[PDB]
């Protein structure tokens, strides 16, 4: 019976966050809740918000406000993988219905190396830093993940046609972990043949894994096949075995405490939390839960059913118990 | 009479060069094409004589000449020394929803302007320390102006309502925000078009979920390279999109998706539609407006007919055979 820390965040964060603990109890989940409220102070975070996180390894995030927390956070943990598993969901019907992908993005470095110059009056230049060891980590956390999830493919994406140095030593480094790993089979695509591929048949990829911009920006497109940011989970892997799983869509201030928030997301990111650690079990229930809620029909939230959010919620709650 | 340099480029270039000039004789097209190749070699020399040429004669058409990315960095796209050093910065695509072609989404109408020179592109790439590599990022004044007044001035001409700026600028602050900071004086020029931004990330939300909200897109040249392939994919595919490359004095036509094709390539099967719509485009660009009215009309209407269609398209059509339904289209207008 371990504990996780625990950040609600702000608007709909700490009633979508409620909700998360009253599925997660009545599931029976050996998971005990160490709120914490986490702000930029002296830039840092808070001395117990640091504390919390550095013993536990696994935490918990609602939707934060906007130096922003969550540059904070990764700069603090060293969370270098960014992983979105976009699964259509059974119910909620977007145009694309066949999407199983998980897009795997280098979080440290690339186009976001923070440094920008002006050379001279009109002319800026945008510096992209790829390095060989941040590469091979992302590389190695792919083909991991991959073995560890039952994943057959992992697609490395680039433009190393037109950025041959940085793109190229990327793939170099996807390249030499591949070899090494004949277990998952791994084939190399150029991002704009991903995105046109993408829109018309997502069923045909895998694990996608690439540098800082392509994840964020493709981690976002397959998000909007599927439904969007509501219904979307999000893990990061840090360094020293520490993990934080998140919401990523607004705080929605302006229903902030109607009851009408969704917390498919966060809760879906905390499913995505149980398997991290190795209780596979208690992941799957509260899942299957949540799919048949929404595939159900009207305990739906207003995103989504003209229903409050602790229907919905309680419906999941009452189904998880009949395993 | 015209001359027009062709560069049949790779894949399924060379096969789709063919139907182009078997279209153009059917329909008495007086486009004289004079070709240039451009080979795998490690030297510059053909493609700096395919340069030459294009220098000569202002106008093109082009295949998509093949990157090998296992090459050293000292080998560059040949596609892109000769897109940057013919200074054609603007890169235009207009994704519209084809009848025929039934697709997720319905109702697109996209015009797409891409700074075609600059940016990501640049080519500028070191390695200090070993595993260490730097890429510089590109944004000028000039170049975001350029193709701010191109986006507007062709939102204005074709009587569209909004441009929408795409970019980084919430991360890339100084470069993606000169960027816009120039589409934004552009825009107090054009009081009577909307003007609108939009991360690039949303952007392709947006694109996947509601792509009927944009009207004209402007972009630096890696943004350009997503959207293009998202819209292009939305509407259908690589087979279907046509694309100019516009400088002041220059003009060069492609498909918008700038694909090899290679593994289509020879066996009868490529979608002709998006190389004879480039061919009409520049007919335009020429002047040669009845011609480039005639061969539209007939691609357009043999891709009503879902017999006609290619398989990237879902159909069991041949090339030959689109190509065959084109030209039956054709001889009928021009008797
Ligand atoms: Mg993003
Ligand atoms: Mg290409």
């Amino acid at each position: 019976v371990q504990t996780v820390t625990l950040i609600p965040g702000d608007g709909i964060g700490p009633e979508i966050s409620a909700a998360v603990m009253k599925i997660f109890d009545a599931a029976k989940a050996p998971i005990q809740w160490e709120e914490r409220n986490v702000t930029a102070i002296q830039w840092m975070i808070p001395s117990e918000a640091k504390e919390s996180m550095d013993k536990n390894k696994m935490g918990l995030k609602g939707p934060l406000k906007t130096p922003s927390m969550n540059l904070l956070l990764r700069k603090t943990f060293d969370l270098y993988a960014n992983v979105r598993p976009c699964v259509s969901i059974e119910g909620y019907k977007t145009p694309y219905t066949d999407v199983n992908i998980v897009t795997i993005r280098e979080n440290t470095e690339g186009e976001y190396s923070g440094i920008e110059h002006v050379i001279v009056d009109g002319v800026v230049q945008s510096i992209k830093l790829i390095t060989e060891g941040a590469s091979k980590r992302i590389a190695e956390f792919a083909f991991e993940y991959a073995r560890n999830n039952h994943r057959s493919n992992v697609t490395a994406v680039h433009k190393a046609n037109i950025m041959r140095m940085s793109d190229g030593l990327f793939l170099q480094k996807c390249r030499e972990v591949a070899e090494s790993c004949k277990d998952i089979k791994f084939n190399e695509m150029y991002l704009d043949t991903v995105c046109l591929n993408m829109v018309q048949d997502p069923s045909q990829f895998d694990v996608l894994v690439m540098p800082n911009l392509y994840g964020d920006i493709l981690s976002d497109l397959c998000a909007g096949l599927i439904g969007g940011l509501g219904v979307t989970p999000s893990g990061n892997i840090g360094a020293n075995g520490v993990a934080i799983f998140e919401s990523v869509h607004g705080t929605a201030p302006d229903i902030a405490g109607k009851d009408m928030a969704n917390p498919t997301a966060l809760l879906l990111s905390a499913v995505m939390m149980l398997r991290h650690m190795g209780l596979f079990d208690h992941a799957a229930r509260i899942e299957a839960a949540c799919f048949a809620t929404i595939k159900d029909g009207k305990s739906l939230t207003k995103d989504l059913g003209n229903a409050k959010c602790s229907d919905f919620t309680e419906e999941i709650c009452r189904r998880v118990k009949d395993l | 009479r015209h001359t027009v340099t062709m560069i049949p480029g790779d894949g399924i270039g060379p096969e789709l060069m063919l139907h182009v000039k078997s279209v153009f004789r059917h329909a008495c097209v007086p486009v004289d094409f004079e070709e240039v190749h451009v080979s795998s070699n490690a030297d510059e020399e053909d493609i700096r004589n395919a340069i030459m040429a294009i220098r000569r004669n202002r106008v093109a058409l082009k295949g998509n000449i093949e990157t090998n990315h296992n090459l050293p960095p000292s080998h560059k796209s040949r596609n892109n020394i000769l897109r940057t050093s013919l200074d054609l910065y603007a890169n235009v695509i207009h994704c519209k929803s084809l009848p025929g072609v039934v697709t997720r989404h319905k109702d697109i109408d996209i015009l797409i302007v891409r700074e075609n020179t600059e940016g990501e592109y640049s080519s500028l790439e070191h390695e200090s320390v070993a595993g260490v590599v730097e890429s510089l990022k590109i944004i000028t004044k000039a170049k975001s102006l350029r193709i701010a007044e191109y986006a507007f001035k062709l939102a204005q001409e074709s009587g569209r309502k909004k441009v929408t700026a795409v970019h980084k600028a919430n991360i890339m602050k100084l470069g993606d925000g000169l960027f816009l900071q120039c589409c934004r004086e552009v825009a107090a020029r054009y009081p009577q078009i909307t003007f609108e931004n939009m991360i690039v990330d949303n952007t392709t939300m947006q694109l996947v979920s509601r792509p009927q909200q944009f009207d004209v897109m402007v972009m630096p040249n890696l943004y350009g390279n997503i959207v293009n392939n998202v819209c292009a994919g939305l509407v259908g595919g690589p087979g279907l999109v046509a694309g100019a490359n516009y400088g002041h004095v220059y003009a060069v036509f492609e498909t918008a998706t700038r694909n090899t094709g290679k593994s289509i390539a020879n066996k009868n099967i490529a979608n002709p539609t998006a190389t004879l719509l480039a061919s009409c485009m520049m007919l335009d660009h020429l002047k040669l407006h009845s011609y480039a009215t005639s061969i539209r009309k007939a691609v357009l209407a043999s891709m009503d007919n879902e017999n006609m269609h290619t398989p990237d398209i879902g159909g069991q059509g041949t090339t030959s055979e689109a190509i065959q339904d084109v030209i039956r289209h054709i001889r009928v207008i021009n008797g």
